[PDB]
């Protein structure tokens, strides 16, 4: 009676400490190399946002309308998103963008400003709904009447909730300094914003700038966090975008950027650019740039666990 | 391997050998059968799974966006987190490869360890009744039919029953 | 005669490479999950900072009297301190802060301004010694008389020492224009500093904020590390809150922010918020932002490290 | 184990042994008693306290605060801070587990190779005089009283001085 | 006939799993130590700036004139490096010297602005060509003849090129007030620059400064990248050091920063300021901030791995 | 080492032996000689030659300068910049220590099996012709020349042979 052990004709070759390409029985994959390309979202409140770009469901640019009070789990950044529609942009909007997509969406309450002796209705044919229009959330404040003096003005805004509100403000930068005082008034302008945590002064710069949209003139949008029995104070006398609404983050949340569709039918937990990782290999060569939970990224494409003993046929 | 039987005094393995990771070829005046074992069989892929269960745990620890793909963020900032973040590959590309090499060498090792002790353990059922031959088999200095080859295999074969003649045979 | 091995009625379960869940005879913990909720300090020179802010040592508010040169190896902040009395900020404040936690301490030496045609003797309210006081190492200076010039004037500090030179100065915001005239005269206000590897100007921002400490007005707290032999100069014509004294640092030590008790009579080296971390063990589970000599944080509350061999009861 | 020795052909361990790891339990005419072996024992317990030592090491790397936890740092940089140290923390726990995994494969490894080594040592002692029941006894073929069992224990039985009697009974 | 195995009289001890100090027949090192002191460029075309700044390529004081067009994979940064003649420095400048470390090299080409109405050969005894000069790839704009008023004006580039454009600008800082004036006339002075993807602006702030190659008076430059196809535009009315050519990069290349000297004949992919780490060896304690294709660095000087068997001599 | 051969029941090694890791020491009535076995040798020699490989891998990631040496960037992210770094280097140090001291026990672990190999396999090549002393050593129970002693090391010793006088002298 002889002892002996199994082999076959074609095994898988692996890597060891001491050697490599060894011929093992079978073996299996520890990397991960398939990717499906969509956005598996089964399972999760999703919010495709589009054209909308996440900042402007802050602000309320018309593209962004239908996001002014989203809620969501998974939240969709596309290339076409815009957060603007008269040109402009936002001062640290990577931290502004860093904090929605953990925010599970936003609901919007007014902040309670009323105005006297000012024009409250600012539009351009930038922001078009039906005709010219302006930011949602915001007012664009204007003198009564052209090149009359805007007054300086204090409004104060008390977050009587619960939760941290987030205030967006912007700075108007018109075409030239002639063009700024027949909007507010000649002479500098000042707007002082202050809280518990909180100090900064903007005074607006008229100039030319390239035509974006066909204007040459821009807006500046500024946030801040205001906590809970914290009051926001603005003082400013004219190019002063303001606000209308606070916003409040609702809960919690995940953000990605993609360019590939929603799919229902399939879950997933690990998101990129290209679509989703479905694993449980603890390795992937996909993108090192994937979120969510995720097999960490490696780069070799393939590492091959032997599962059986070594091959030795005759 | 560790323990020089599998690619080692064992010349090859059994193509034929389907049934089994480890298994006994025996001739008598029948002729030859062959048959797997299945507790040291069963022990191999026991090991083995455990092995592969431990990698294909599911890690709920969650990473969010830090930097941007469509709006690139401050230069600085950037360099920062891309070193990072090739820092951190750096690692687990090292870990992955000595991970699967680490185990992929005691997976070799422990297949060999077991067909081992089952080599072992048979030899000291046959006692005094046979001679290992260098190349994995007992030659039996008895007559050994197919119900006694198949003692051996379940673990009743009485050594003491066959002594006279074994001893009889070696002598 | 029989060869054996031992075993015991109950043994300790472990995980290995091939099986999870092993009985061996006798088992180690390697990760540390015992808090000592103190700050063991023996053998080293503590400071615990108290209703003192860190960055409050460098400009003296009354609750930082005492905290004015420290000396330590140990800093502890407490979540009372406030850095402030006149409300205000620093900017750049965090990295101030993470350098005086490395410090040893402070030692204080006169920048040697001296002035003519204006008063020094600036005082608040919110800064009280049995009376209307201000900062200990700073100089509001204001013009003679309410709404007197304040003179354009240049005041210059040479570092004459062998270590980098701590300055701070301070811009003050009014709470309106009328009243940063009353103090400095009006018209657009500047300060100037500059060095051998610094240069950035700042203007006075007066407007409403809200009240904290009673005061709507705020001070901007700016600094500067000035190298030996290097020249500092400022330029300002008012809304200076000027420095009378600069800081060196003395050593080295390390900071840490807690909310317990001082212990003189535990050694320990790795702190975090709630106490000290005194083990031998490589790995914790206690706090991720433990600082000092610590054992690794990890997220498994026990790795049970076999110290015998497997237990085969009958 | 990978020497299939403790948990294997010796089927399970003493609970009354409480002197030692390993040992000797003999019977003769007077009875039977178990002693244990210092020198198999004292090289395991040396073994893994090396072990032990290595991981008590205290590491002398200090580290200081980057974030606060009463003002929090601003946000951007917070969450690269944050994204960083969750990724130190993802690779300090693996390299925890795998450590201790491993460890534990090879102590468990150690003290199984060690019995085999005292097993077959004193094979080797009892040279032709005793057979391997495959249990972890040797059967004594030659009357073998307390002194005798107590000369295999510290390694001074002759096998030739009762050769002739154990090769006398055995065939 | 008897089984044995070798051992020599004088082993090496190294360190195991169980044991420390264990002697082993051979062994050889896994930590590299030794270090070449020399900057080992062979087979790569190396620029050593020396005494040029590495910004300085892009602006152009006297020291970088051989620079202006350099070609480079492999770019040495000197202590001695001078990135400016007229003393100022740069915003952000570490980001522009980490763009510019891995750009290739530069290749600069002329933006296309003409004046009317202004001097543009402003010049200073700081920036000496065999006289009074300045950066050449920029321009001092200075009004007509001394207090004259600058005009408000307006230049534009437009990207016609098909990779980013670098623009660089400065804001000079005059003397005093009084000083300012003459070069650009009295009252606020303000340079705006925007883009598709950009939008700051910019006032002088003269003041007195330590001075700095005989000067109190100090340049800021600022720079962004252009898309292809985008437009940047400058509003500036005074105090603009205006750019003449714009930058664009080369390909690829790697930055270092060392004090020792090149050696065309070692070739090396691993540096440090002190040299070249030239290794086979997975670990190196010579540098942890080495950079290039380097064996990790760790606190370790020296890991012994066993490469034979235990030595047990008699 | 895990297989109680090299510093376990062989006493020492040989500082003459300068010509392979392994080897056969004979006496007969010629005298004593020595010479080593190629085979067992060259398995460990290919063996740690691979680590060796493994471990003198150039890798192709390239790291570039994110602070500065000669103008010290900006101190809060040049502290998350160092606090990086140092984490990371605390990362290598430990795959480096633990990287050597594990692959140090296998070096040493695969040297001592290799031994183990040689002996068993011999011993099986003599069978019924010796027994082994304890010691590493196989007393040979016939007249055993030096084209005798040859024929065992280069595996052409046919045990049956001999079996008759072997036997003869055993009893
Ligand atoms: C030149 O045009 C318009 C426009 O953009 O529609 C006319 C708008 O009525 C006017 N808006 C207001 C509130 O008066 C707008 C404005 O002059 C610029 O957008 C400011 O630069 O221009
Ligand atoms: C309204 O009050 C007081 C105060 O805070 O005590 C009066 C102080 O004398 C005055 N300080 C000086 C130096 O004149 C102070 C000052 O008007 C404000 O604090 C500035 O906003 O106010
Ligand atoms: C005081 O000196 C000089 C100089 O630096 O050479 C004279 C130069 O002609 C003048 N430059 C111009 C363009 O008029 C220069 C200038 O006044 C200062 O450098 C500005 O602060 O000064
Ligand atoms: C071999 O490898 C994989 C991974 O264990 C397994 O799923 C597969 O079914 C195995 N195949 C055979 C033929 O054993
Ligand atoms: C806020 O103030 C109200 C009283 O107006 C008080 O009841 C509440 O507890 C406060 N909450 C916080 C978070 O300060
Ligand atoms: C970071 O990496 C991405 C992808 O590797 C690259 O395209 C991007 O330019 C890098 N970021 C910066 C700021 O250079
Ligand atoms: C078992 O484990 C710990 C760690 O080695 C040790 O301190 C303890 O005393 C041991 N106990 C016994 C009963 O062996
Ligand atoms: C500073 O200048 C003095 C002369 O005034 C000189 O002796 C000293 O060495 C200098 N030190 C440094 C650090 O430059
Ligand atoms: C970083 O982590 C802490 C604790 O996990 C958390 O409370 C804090 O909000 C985080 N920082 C930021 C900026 O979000
Ligand atoms: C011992 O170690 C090194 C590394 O393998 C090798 O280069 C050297 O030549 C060896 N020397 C001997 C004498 O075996
Ligand atoms: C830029 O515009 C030209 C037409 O003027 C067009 O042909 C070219 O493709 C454009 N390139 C980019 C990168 O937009
Ligand atoms: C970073 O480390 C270097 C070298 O260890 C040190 O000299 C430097 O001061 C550190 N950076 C900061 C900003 O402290």
């Amino acid at each position: 009676i002889c002892l002996g052990h199994h082999a076959v004709s074609n095994g898988t070759k692996v890597n060891t400490l001491t050697e490599r390409g060894v011929e093992v029985v079978n073996a299996t994959e520890t990397v991960e190399r398939t990717n499906i390309p969509r956005i598996c979202s089964k399972g999760k409140r999703t919010v495709d946002l589009g054209q909308c770009g996440l900042l402007g469901t802050i602000t309320g640019p018309p593209q962004c309308d239908q996001f002014l009070e989203f809620s969501a789990d998974l939240i969709i950044e596309r290339r076409e998103g815009s957060d603007v529609c008269y040109p402009g942009k936002f001062v640290n909007e990577e931290a502004l963008r860093q904090i929605l997509r953990e925010s599970g969406g936003i609901d919007k309450e007014a902040m309670g400003f009323t105005y006297s002796g000012i024009r409250t209705n600012g539009a351009t044919s930038a922001c078009r709904r039906s005709g010219s229009s302006f930011y949602a959330e915001m007012k664009w404040l204007l003198s009564n009447t052209d090149n009359a003096a805007f007054p300086q003005m204090t409004k104060s805004y008390k977050n009587t909730r619960k939760s941290p509100a987030l205030i967006v403000w912007g700075i108007h930068h018109s075409k030239s300094t002639a063009e700024q005082t027949t909007l507010y008034g000649s002479g500098n302008k000042l707007v002082t914003v202050g809280s518990s945590n909180y100090q900064q002064s903007f005074v607006p710069s008229p100039g030319a700038r390239p035509q974006v949209n066909g204007l040459s003139s821009r807006i500046d949008f500024h946030w801040l966090m205001l906590n809970p029995n914290d009051t926001v104070t603005f003082s400013f006398n004219g190019a002063f975008i303001a606000p209308d609404r606070a916003s409040f983050l609702r809960g919690k949340s995940m953000g990605i950027q993609s360019g590939v569709q929603v799919d229902a039918n399939c879950e997933g937990d690990c998101y990129h650019s290209g679509g989703t990782i479905i694993s449980n290999l603890p390795f992937q060569n996909i993108d090192s740039r994937a979120v969510g939970k995720c097999p960490r990224y490696v780069k070799q494409r393939s590492l091959l666990l032997a599962t059986g003993m070594k091959n030795v046929p005759e | 391997g560790l323990f020089g039987a599998i690619a080692g005094f064992i010349e090859n393995g059994w193509e034929g050998l389907i049934d089994g990771w480890y298994g006994f070829r025996h001739q008598n005046a029948q002729g030859e059968g062959t048959a797997a074992d299945y507790k040291s069989t069963q022990s191999a892929i026991d090991q083995i799974t455990g092995k592969l269960n431990r990698l294909i745990e599911k890690t709920n620890q969650q990473f969010e966006l830090i930097d941007n793909e469509f709006n690139e963020v401050e230069k600085q900032i950037g360099n920062v987190i891309n070193w990072t973040r090739d820092s951190i590959t750096e690692v687990w590309s090292y870990n992955a490869e000595l991970l699967v090499a680490m185990e992929n060498q005691h997976t070799i090792d422990l297949a060999d360890s077991e067909m081992d002790k089952l080599y072992e353990r048979v030899k000291r059922q046959l006692r005094e009744n046979a001679e290992e031959d260098g190349t994995g088999c007992f030659e039996i200095f008895h007559k050994c039919d197919d119900d006694c080859m198949a003692s051996i295999r379940n673990n009743t074969y009485d050594h003491s029953k066959y002594r006279e003649e074994a001893m009889q045979n070696r002598i």
